[PDB]
């Protein structure tokens, strides 16, 4: 189009772009059961004993 | 050259621990004290 006419400054982007479905209610991971830091648990441990 | 390049709610970590383990600690001492108090009571 470009070659045989004589286009303008482009006033709206486009594209070939992909449309993909949120995934909603993202689920909390495996390690989302420890809040404590890994030396919280290590210095509770050591004050138990 | 752009895309190639490529390289949370907070957990507590030592302000909840500082005050719970300095109570521990503060009532261990006591614990010592109180021990010897009961030992030298019983002793009479």
């Amino acid at each position: 189009r470009s070659e045989i006419v004589d286009f303008s400054v482009p006033f709206v982007e486009t594209g070939i772009s992909v449309m993909v479905a949120r995934s909603n209610g993202t689920v909390s991971p495996s390690a989302f059961l420890e809040p404590y830091s890994p030396a919280v648990w290590v210095m509770m441990f050591v004050m138990c004993l | 050259w752009v895309r190639y390049q490529e390289c949370a709610p907070a957990t507590l970590t030592f302000e909840n621990m500082a005050g719970v383990f300095m109570l521990v600690a503060g009532g261990i001492v006591a614990g010592i004290f109180l021990i010897f108090i009961e030992i030298a009571y019983k002793r009479h």
